């Protein structure tokens, strides 16, 4: 294309905590990151004779 | 808790099933013999020691 499109991807986040006798465990979290964008130009030269 | 099963050497689901079975058999005995025991028997049925 004239300009490209950013890549996307999801990621989970969690940390292992100490779990003493019969407690509630704290959940994790999901998040997304996106890539950058690139584009392409045009060039040209010529001659007349 | 999973910790109690995993860490306790002697605890197991086998003893829990044993307790369940024992209480179940005793429940069956009670259900099927307590009507006989708790019934208010009339004088027609009852027989003295004599």
């Amino acid at each position: 294309p004239q300009v490209m499109d950013a890549k996307w991807a999801l990621q989970g986040n969690c940390v292992f905590l100490e779990h003493i006798e019969g407690e509630e465990i704290k959940f994790g979290t999901i998040n997304a990151e996106n890539g950058p964008v690139a584009r392409i130009q045009t060039y040209a030269t010529g001659f007349e004779y | 808790t999973k910790e109690m099963k995993d860490f306790n050497q002697t605890f197991s689901v086998e003893i829990l099933n044993k307790s369940i079975g024992e209480s179940y058999n005793a429940l069956l005995n009670h259900i099927h013999l307590s009507p006989i025991i708790n019934f208010n028997y009339k004088a027609s049925n009852k027989t003295a020691f004599k």
